[PDB]
């Protein structure tokens, strides 16, 4: 059971939830928490006093933000998601995201052009970190241009090979992946020339 | 006091590194048509107007730390 | 005599007069015709009033007063009637007309009943007898028309639930308010009021074509007159539901657009594929096919070509069939443009620019594709474009169109769209066609992103329009909640439209995060809606919304519009931006955007003047002077070409006309070829960009003409006709007209731009500094146009940041979700319903005051092209032709570029209102208003003459204005104020005159003596108009320079300036010194509040404030905390008997509030024919309003003090709004007075320019050292009357006092400590001090006197210290002092460190032992302990002092004690303890987790019932923790100044108060019987029983924010710092 927090009856919910959580022992994940730091000191009240469904699961979601109450953050578990460190742990983040299923479809060329995916992808954030040099500012290269990207392409190949096992290079469509990527996926982001 | 006296020593400082004078330019029948010159009076004329702004600042907060003016809510800040 | 005539006429009117009466489905006669009733009813109104101006008029002036009652009555009457009858017309046909609201809603249709009957009843004896003066004599007409208003307002307001079912129903509903919402279900029976409620559920459809018998609705029409006629006629009778033959309405709409399109696809086949076209067998085809048909239709012959050509090329090596789809585009192109040059019929016209829009964007597109050797169909250069396919063999007529982008395939939705504007395929716009298309396909949203002006918002409609979606925009702020948009999410859900958010960074963050859930929960229903695995025939696809299932269309999509470069906007979530598709328009292609435009209205130049307008606008912005109100964007772009097709079709049509009555020769083309299109563009051009201009920049502007476009001159039109009105309105309205170069010109061509921006623009600005003659433009120019063009304008002024945004726009309540209209928000609903004919009027609705991006905002789609005031509740209200925006500022340092560019602008400076015109309209208002309401007129004619040499250019008047400019003032300096200031104080001068005629019947002022008069007196007034609000130094200098310029006699004296002399009756110099006597003060009256001691200072100020006051003119004095200003206002309110003052204590949190309370206690409202009136409760008095801190209240992050815009508002306007009705209220009899520190003190700030110019300014400086001396040397030789041995030492023991007291407040000052303020007010309480200590002592020796002395300046001037070295220094400093002045005493036996007074040990206040006092505490400790608290406490010497300070200060009237001091110190222990001891009860709140404000009112209720009707002596204990909001502080504030809040007592508690103040007055044995005595009482009675004991922690910050949070803290209450144990 997810819930955005933010509403009034989005507090509703989200103690519903995790009474109904605790003795079923369902997943509940609050999303945002962090726009909400006085509902948060209740929260971890409720939780030390508590005696949960063994297979009961809270998962806080929240951005780096001093708000977030210390006893929470005591009482929790951090996990902290950032950019990976460098090209190579991009690439192997991006190939866990991906399912296996996913790339090795029917055509064999799918495999090869989810790796120049990745290693646009990669190259694309760590370029980020020089923000002057690599890009003009911190533009939001993200997870989502990276599945918008991986939906562009399975759409393109599926369009061209119609279910053949093997395609050969020059009947991608190489034009349709570039312009769709520098005009929609990830030069929509972009407003420097 | 430390920063009372720390603060008229930059003040006096900064006024000695700062010019003092910067003249507009002048208006002239031919001289509106030269896009140069339509340009360049814009720039002495901010140049001069903030010029004069930050002297008179820092000349206040030097009469500040000579304890010659009172403080007023402005100066407070500008201070700070 | 002909006065008899109109009387006897209007009598035979009225005798005649019948309420034309129709009958309404056979159960009344409803009353018809209230336009000819309601315009009958004026015109005698006004008429009445004319005879009233005649002096005649006495001879039939009863019989005339008594005729207007009866209109009056008659307006009253037919003012709500029409609302009545209203109201009850769609009532009566919703619990009529359907069946389920009787057994949903049982109580109210049985009450709707009841009041039904009372209605028709009433109808029938208007039929009986239909005579307009017989219905008036209807016993009790008026009230029971009110109260059927009012009981149908409940049961109309008890019908949201049926509604929310009926939208249910009709899902076109959802964008209906409930005012509507009704309207159109109760009239569905009668269509004809239906028509104007099309528009707001629709994109296109603005009314509905009927046949004779309004039965069947034959087709719809666009609000051009663009009509479809349905194929299968939709017939009411069938269907009598009004959602049910709605929605046939809406299915037979598609299916009339599809087969039309479907014939006009074969149609324009013949066109496509052939290499020349018949221009009228083209024309023909246009005008048979709506607007979006003939785009759509040549967009899909077009698609097609191209398509046919590439399979064609396909084979590579063949030929290239592209180049005739290029020639066939290019042939249809020209004919386009050929059509366009020759006159058009302005749809055909508006249908021609748009196909040469389409036709350009595929002749690039064509020539790309040729230039890219493109041969294939499914190549991405031809994908990536929008193509058109139709399927002629498709059965379903909705499926037959495809739309494709890319891999996106889309169906159109075919909702008709009327005529819109369409916009230029710019490559900016295909990549945001080519990202939102794929969004689309995506099922996720589109977020264009960027600055202001960019064609976001535009790109998202056009798109939609080009896929035929129904697109609304919404224009959200931080009221947009979860439930608001998860309401509209509801009604585009089930609809199937497009919902543009923008500003959509603008809701709240934690708002932003809760949408996240439902935007994602509608995507996944949209998602799992494309499956091909889905079937129609199944469940149709719903979704979670509002925990209801809401069924989802598949044409329904989500698209947001921010400007993430806006500092202070919300961020997205992530969650919630992954949900979304970004992309970014920056540099919209405004080159391509000119060009096609001016190609499409007939520029054959169109590509060279783009190539010059363009440059020409980057060229302004870069060289032009920088100003906040100056935008040179794609919108003042946008607005410029516009304007120059209208301007080239206002041409065309004149020199038509002038070769029509010049011989007979008219030819298109020769008028196109001989055109100077160049003037045309920079006529355009100036029009739009010079009234913004400042001074410097118009030269600049004209210059950048001559580089860009040479030869070219800008002509303006002498508009002859509005120049007449103008002189004519200017006249009777005392302003300066001129024309050109002569005094006033400037001012004229300012209202003559504002005239042409007001034809362009439906929005506009008005940016000047204060008193720049903003408002006479515009009020002038309202008038003039009503007299030119014959149509009344009415002016709705509001000041938006005098209320709070909630009350400006509207409210959604949380609970029940039930919309109340806001200020802005009612006026705009008023004007659309139109209930009065308010859309036949000039409608203006100006907002004068400060504009911040908070609340202009809310404008921006009211002032961009769509129009619309969107509201968090779904509604959406349209601006009418005839109703301008206009916003009235002094500056737009804190607008944004949004706002600037969405509206036009003029620009006012301090030039165009020159001093000359100023000083006219004194004179000629001076020379024709009387003073009294003449002889004073004369006096003023003869006065006006005489001043007249001095207000001229660069006269004396001007020469000192223009010197004190140069001077130095406690506020900021304006024209306006200094002369407002003279002008009032010159009306003063002719009411002088006035007095000595009347108290000199045989002999009045003559002229000789009149003009010695008024030149003294202007030199009197130019000084202190000039520099009242200077030091004495400046009124010096002041003096000397006019020395220096005047021919006016002037004293001549050689050192006293000539601000201490006066100009008496006389006509000669007196000096001010022989007003101020060396007076004797009383023995029971030394030091007391109301005693004032003349001085040469005290009696300056009293004239001037008489002069001021008397005028009701609004004042402000200024000066340092104690100098004496309130002692100088009451003072001065003396010689004003029928004035009475109120006092306000304002504070950081003061809000309009304060200022709503205050009237609803000393003044009622009460409704006039003219409107509602708010007038002081007493009769013939003036509510003097005085405000102590007008400075302190909080100034927003723009700048502005909201109260002090509502008193600005107030005076400016005279009035203010009431939230409760949008009501507008007219102060009567109601002044104002200000008080303040300067603003450079801490805390304070500077007051508005535009306040400032309604307020003078006069600054009351501290007494000098030798006025201390007179003002307490007196006091002093009172004083010690009491014991005449010590008289003689009167003398040294002020100057004692003056010494210390100077070295106080030289030594400590607000630099150490923020409470650091020494004033006179301590040199009084050192007197009352001694005084009280020397009332019982029968003698004493001049050692005791000394060590008196000594006591009271401990204890004023050493106990709030902090430090122990200050503390120091006021010991020793007092032992200098007293050895200073008293030389040969005993030093020990009167200065024994041990200072202690107590009257403890015996009956009177004399010095006690500290051994002996310790011994006595204990006792009394002991005592208490058994008694009270058991607390031991342990006695030191620091705790016996406290304790007789406390004691000291619970012994005074209104004492109050800011005890200062780390916790757990003993502070609440000790002040119970002393409490105790004088027999006050303890009162302390009981803080918990739930209390709250109220609880807070209750509590002090309790101790003001106790401590002001049961005459208890109370110790009301707080605590800095008590204080759990700043609402606590801002009652005790007031609490301790004034000693009662003014809306505590309120309804029922207000009645039991004054029962119990009766019977306590009645228990003192006095004899009070009105309300106004018995609050009084109370409130002296709590000033002398209530004693408030403050107690907070040393804290150093938290003592800066409470002097301004709570003033009061340091000005009424003693503090007692304390501290830690030493
Ligand atoms: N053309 C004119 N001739 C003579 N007197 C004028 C003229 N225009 C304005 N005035 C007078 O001068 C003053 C200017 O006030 P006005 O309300 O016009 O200024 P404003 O620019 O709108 O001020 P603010 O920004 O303070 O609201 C008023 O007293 C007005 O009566
Ligand atoms: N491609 C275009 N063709 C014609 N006009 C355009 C185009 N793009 C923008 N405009 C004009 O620019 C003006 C401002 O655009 P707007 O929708 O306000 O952008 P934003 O959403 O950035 O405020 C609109 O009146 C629109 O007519
Ligand atoms: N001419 C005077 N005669 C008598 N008292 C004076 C005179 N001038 C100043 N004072 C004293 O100065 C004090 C002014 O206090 P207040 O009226 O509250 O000033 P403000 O309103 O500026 O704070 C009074 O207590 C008054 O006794
Ligand atoms: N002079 C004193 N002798 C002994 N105990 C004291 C004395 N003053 C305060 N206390 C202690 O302080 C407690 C009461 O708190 P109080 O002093 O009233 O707080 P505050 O000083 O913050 O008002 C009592 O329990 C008492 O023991
Ligand atoms: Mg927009
Ligand atoms: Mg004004």
């Amino acid at each position: 059971t997810s819930i955005a927090i933010g509403s009034a009856e989005g507090f509703n919910q989200a103690d519903k939830a995790i009474n109904t959580a605790v003795k079923s022992g369902r997943w509940v994940m609050l999303k945002n928490v962090h726009l909400a730091p006085g509902w948060l000191m209740q929260l971890e009240k409720k939780l030390h006093s508590l005696q949960p469904h063994a297979c009961f699961r809270l998962f806080l979601t929240m951005e780096i933000n001093p708000k977030v109450p210390v006893n929470l953050l005591r009482a929790g578990r951090i996990f902290v998601f950032e950019p990976p460190p460098g090209v190579k742990a991009n690439m192997l983040r991006t190939f866990s995201s991906i399912p296996v299923s996913r790339i090795c479809k029917s055509p064999n060329e799918r495999a090869r052009l989810y790796f120049l995916l990745a290693w646009f992808h990669a190259i694309i954030q760590e370029r980020l970190r020089y923000a002057p040099l690599g890009w003009s500012k911190k533009y939001e290269f993200g997870e989502s241009d990276l599945r918008s990207a991986c939906d562009t392409v399975d759409t393109w190949l599926d369009d061209t090979a119609k279910g053949r096992q093997n395609i050969s290079p020059d009947k991608i469509p190489w034009s349709a992946l570039k312009t769709l990527m520098a005009q929609s996926i990830y030069g929509g982001r972009v407003d420097n020339e | 006091p430390a920063w009372m006296r720390t603060l008229h020593t930059t003040a006096s400082n900064w006024l000695h590194l700062i010019p003092q004078t910067l003249s507009h330019l002048k208006r002239t029948v031919e001289n509106i048509k030269d896009p140069l010159f339509r340009f360049f009076e814009r720039e002495v004329k901010m140049g001069a107007k903030l010029l004069q702004d930050v002297r008179q600042d820092l000349a206040d907060v030097v009469q500040v730390c000579e304890g010659k003016k009172k403080q007023t809510n402005y100066l407070r800040t500008l201070i700070n | 005599m002909a006065l008899e005539e109109f009387l006897k006429q209007i009598r035979e009117v009225w005798n005649t007069y019948e309420l034309d009466l129709v009958n309404y489905q056979n159960k009344c006669r409803l009353i018809r015709g209230w336009d000819d009733l309601f315009n009958k009813v004026k015109e005698h109104i006004n008429s009445v009033s004319a005879m009233k101006l005649s002096p005649y008029y006495k001879v039939f002036e009863e019989d005339a007063l008594s005729w207007e009652d009866k209109l009056n009555r008659i307006m009253a009457l037919f003012d709500v009637w029409i609302d009545v009858q209203r109201r009850w017309v769609y009532l009566e046909g919703i619990f009529t007309g359907s069946a389920d609201i009787k057994h949903l809603l049982p109580v109210e249709t049985q009450r709707f009943q009841s009041i039904s009957t009372e209605f028709l009843a009433l109808m029938k004896k208007v039929s009986k007898s239909p005579l307009v003066m017989d219905v008036l004599n209807i016993q009790g007409v008026q009230r029971s028309l009110e109260r059927l208003a009012d009981l149908l307002g409940k049961i109309q307001k008890a019908l949201g639930e049926y509604l929310e079912r009926e939208r249910s129903s009709f899902p076109r509903f959802y964008f209906v308010g409930d005012e509507d919402l009704l309207e159109i279900i109760g009239n569905s029976k009668n269509v004809a009021k239906l028509q104007k409620h099309f528009k707001k559920m629709f994109a296109g459809v603005s009314s509905i074509i009927l046949n004779e018998d309004n039965s069947v609705v034959l087709g719809i029409s666009s609000r051009e007159g663009e009509e479809v006629m349905f194929k299968t006629p939709v017939s009411i009778t069938e269907h009598p539901k009004i959602n049910e033959w709605l929605t046939l309405v809406e299915k037979e709409m598609r299916v009339t657009l599809a087969k039309l399109l479907a014939e006009s696809v074969t149609e324009v086949e013949i066109f496509g594929k052939a290499t020349s076209i018949d221009p009228n067998t083209y024309i023909t085809w246009i005008d048979k096919y709506q607007a979006q048909l003939v785009v759509l239709s040549a967009q899909i012959a077009w698609s097609e070509n191209v398509e046919t050509a590439l399979s064609s090329m396909g084979g590579g090596g063949d030929a290239a069939p592209l180049h005739s789809v290029l020639s066939n585009v290019e042939v249809t192109l020209n004919v386009l443009a050929d059509s366009v040059l020759m006159e058009q019929p302005p749809l055909r016209r508006r249908k021609l620019e748009h196909l040469i829009t389409e036709l350009v964007h595929q002749r690039d597109v064509t020539r790309s594709l040729i230039k890219s050797k493109i041969d294939n169909a499914k190549s991405f250069e031809w994908l990536s474009q929008m193509r058109f396919y139709f399927d002629p063999k498709q059965t379903d007529v909705l499926q037959q169109l495809s739309i494709q982008m890319a891999n996106a395939k889309f169906n159109y939705g075919f909702e008709y769209l009327g005529v819109q504007d369409k916009l230029v395929q710019t490559p900016l716009t295909d990549r945001c066609y080519l990202t939102m298309t794929q969004a689309l396909e995506a099922r996720l949203g589109g977020s264009p992103f960027g600055p202001a002006g960019t064609g976001k918002t535009e790109s998202v409609k056009a798109l939609g329009h080009q896929l035929g979606r129904f697109v609304l925009v919404f224009n959200c702020d931080e009221t947009f909640d979860f439930q608001a948009m998860g309401r509209i999410f509801v009604g585009l859900c089930q609809v199937g439209a497009w919902g543009c958010f923008d500003e959509f960074n603008r809701l709240e963050e934690r708002m932003l995060s809760a949408v996240s859930q439902q935007v994602q929960c509608i995507q996944e229903a949209l998602r799992e809606h494309s499956n091909p695995n889905y079937d129609k025939t199944s469940a149709p696809i719903t979704c979670e919304l509002l925990n209801k299932q809401v069924k989802v269309s598949p044409d329904m999509a989500i698209f947001i519009t921010m400007n993430p470069g806006y500092a202070g906007r919300s961020n997205l979530p992530d969650n919630l931006k992954k949900l979304f598709r970004s992309l970014a328009m920056t540099k919209p292609d405004r080159q391509l955007i000119a060009q096609v435009m001016l190609y499409s209205q007939g520029f054959r130049t169109a590509e060279v003047l783009a190539n010059k307008i363009v440059p020409f606008f980057k060229l302004c912005d870069e060289q032009l002077s920088s100003q906040s109100h100056y935008d040179f964007g794609l919108r003042a772009l946008k607005s410029v070409l516009v304007s120059a097709g209208n301007v080239k079709r206002e041409r065309i049509q004149k020199i038509k006309r002038e070769k029509e009555e010049r011989g007979e020769a008219v030819d298109e083309g020769e008028i196109a070829e001989n055109l100077p299109e160049q003037e045309i563009l920079i006529q355009s051009v100036c029009e739009t960009m010079v009234p913004k201009l400042v001074a410097e920049d118009i030269p600049l502007l004209f210059s950048l003409l001559s580089d860009v476009f040479p030869g070219v001159q800008y002509h303006r039109g002498e508009m002859t006709a509005l120049r007449e009105e103008l002189k004519k309105v200017c006249q009777e309205m005392y302003l300066t007209y001129g024309d050109g170069e002569e005094v006033g010109g400037m001012w004229v061509e300012k209202v003559l731009q504002l005239y042409q921006i007001t034809q362009i623009n439906h929005g506009l600005m008005m940016v000047g500094p204060s008193g720049s003659g903003k408002s006479m433009a515009w009020r002038v120019l309202l008038k003039a146009l009503e007299r030119l063009e014959g149509v009344e304008g009415v002016a709705h002024i509001i000041d938006p940041k005098a209320i709070s945004k909630d009350h400006l726009y509207g409210t959604l309540d949380p609970n029940t979700r039930e919309w109340t209209d806001g200020l802005f928000t009612h006026v705009l609903r008023k004007i659309i319903d139109s209930v009065r004919g308010e859309l036949q009027k000039r409608q203006w609705i100006v907002f004068d005051g400060d504009v911040d991006p908070e609340w202009v905002e809310n404008l921006n789609s009211v002032l961009d092209d769509n129009k619309l005031l969107t509201l968090p509740n779904g509604e959406r209200l349209s601006l009418p032709p005839n109703v301008r925006i206009m916003f009235e500022v002094q500056d737009l340092k804190y607008a944004t570029l949004a706002t600037v560019s969405r509206c036009g602008m003029v620009w006012f400076s301090e030039d165009v209102l020159s001093t000359d015109m100023i000083f006219n309209n004194f004179l000629a208002r001076l020379r024709s208003i009387p003073l009294d309401e003449s002889p004073m007129l004369q006096i003023q004619r003869d006065a006006a003459t005489i001043m007249q040499p001095y207000f001229t250019s660069n006269g004396l008047v001007t020469k000192a204005l223009e010197h004190a400019f140069q001077l130095e003032h406690i506020m900021d300096l304006t024209r306006l104020r200094c002369l407002g200031s003279l002008f009032s104080m010159l009306h003063q001068a002719c009411r002088n005159v006035a007095q000595y005629n009347a108290n000199h019947p045989d002999f009045p002022m003559q002229i000789e003596q009149l003009e010695r008069y008024i030149q003294r007196y202007l030199v009197y007034a130019i000084l202190w108009s000039l520099s009242g609000d200077s030091r004495l130094k400046m009124r010096a200098e002041l003096g000397e320079y006019i020395r220096r310029i005047t021919t006016v006699p002037l004293p001549t004296a050689p050192n006293i300036p000539i601000i201490d002399y006066e100009v008496s009756i006389s006509g000669e110099w007196s000096p001010w010194q022989a007003k101020v006597p060396q007076i004797e003060v009383e023995t029971h009256k030394v030091a007391a509040p109301d005693v004032v001691v003349p001085t040469l200072d005290t009696v300056r100020h009293e004239a001037l404030l008489y002069t001021w006051l008397a005028e009701h003119k609004p004042l402000v004095l200024c000066g340092p905390p104690g100098s004496g200003k309130t002692m100088t206002l009451f003072s001065a309110l003396r010689a004003l008997p029928d004035m009475e003052v109120v006092g306000l204590n304002f504070s950081s949190a003061t809000t309009p509030e304060l200022l709503l309370k205050t009237f609803d206690h000393y003044c009622e409202y009460r409704r006039t024919p003219n409107g509602v009136v708010l007038a002081p409760v007493q009769l013939g008095k003036w509510l003097v309003l005085f405000c102590d801190e007008i400075n302190l209240p909080d100034m927003d992050k723009y700048g502005t003090q909201r109260v002090i815009s509502f008193i600005r508002q107030m005076v400016e306007h005279g009035g203010f709004y009431r939230t409760s009705d949008q009501t507008w209220v007219k102060l009567e009899r109601i002044q104002f007075v200000g008080a303040c520190n300067p603003p450079t003190d801490p805390g304070r700030k500077p007051l508005s320019h535009r306040f400032l110019r309604h307020v003078p300014v006069v600054y009351v400086d501290y007494p000098g050292p030798a006025s201390l001396t007179q003002i307490y040397g007196t006091f002093n030789r009172a004083m010690l009357r009491l014991i005449p041995s010590l008289r003689t030492y009167a003398e040294p023991l002020t100057a004692a006092m003056v010494e210390f007291y100077t070295m106080s407040q030289e030594r400590f000052t607000q630099d150490t400590q923020p409470h650091y303020i020494y004033s006179p007010r301590e040199m009084t309480r050192w007197v009352r001090g001694i005084f009280e200590a020397l009332r019982p002592l029968e003698t004493l020796p001049v050692e005791g006197l000394i060590r008196i002395w000594a006591h009271e300046a401990l204890r004023l001037f050493q106990d709030r210290l902090v430090e122990d070295e200050e503390r120091r220094w006021t010991d020793e400093n007092i032992d200098t002092v007293a050895l200073k002045h008293f030389p040969n005493i005993d030093r020990e036996k009167a200065m024994s460190r041990p200072i202690l007074y107590s009257n403890w040990l015996s009956k009177d206040y004399i010095p006690v032992d500290q051994e002996e006092l310790r011994d006595y505490v204990k006792a009394r400790l002991k005592v208490f302990y058994e008694e009270e608290l058991d607390v031991p406490l342990v006695l030191f010497n620091e705790v016996l002092d406290h304790v007789l300070r406390i004691d000291r200060i619970f012994r005074q009237p209104q004492g109050h004690l800011l005890l200062i001091g780390v916790s757990g110190a003993g502070k609440t222990t000790l002040s119970r303890f002393v409490a105790w001891m004088n027999g006050l009860s303890v009162y302390q709140i009981k803080v918990h987790r739930k209390y709250t404000g109220e609880d807070f009112d209750e509590d002090l209720r309790t101790v003001l019932r106790r401590s002001g009707c049961k005459n208890e002596k109370i110790a009301f204990i707080m605590d800095e923790s008590n204080v759990l909001d700043s609402g606590f502080l801002e009652r005790m504030n007031t609490l301790l100044a004034n000693g009662e809040v003014p809306g505590l007592f309120e309804g029922d508690e207000y009645a039991t108060l004054m029962t119990q103040c009766k019977e306590g007055a009645q228990k003192e044995g006095l004899m009070l019987d009105s309300h106004e005595e018995l609050y009084k009482w109370f409130t002296s009675q709590v000033i002398r029983n209530l004693h408030v004991v403050f107690t907070m922690n040393p804290s150093s910050e938290g003592l800066k924010d409470r002097a301004a949070t709570s003033p009061a803290l340091f000005n009424r209450c003693v503090l007692n710092w304390f501290g830690d144990w030493s």
